């Protein structure tokens, strides 16, 4: 076709929690490092 | 901050500082 395209890397990174101690409590928050999260 | 010259591809992560540059 000879058309110009352009090659950026689909998305990684790394899952990181957010623990406040088990003997504190059991609910965690995740955060995904560098997502423009629309999707998961 | 006009005195300084300061992407990822595979791998590499720059991660944000703690402390904003306003915030310091
Ligand atoms: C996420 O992508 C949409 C699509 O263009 C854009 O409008 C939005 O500003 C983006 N959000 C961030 C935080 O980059």
């Amino acid at each position: 076709t000879l058309e110009i395209l352009d090659i950026t890397p689909c998305s990684f990174g790394g899952v990181s929690v957010i623990t406040p101690g088990t003997n504190t409590s059991n609910q965690v928050a995740v955060l995904y490092q560098d997502v423009n999260c629309t999707e998961v | 901050f006009n005195k300084v010259t300061l992407q990822k591809f595979n791998g590499l992560t720059v991660l944000p500082p703690l402390l904003t540059d306003e915030m310091i």
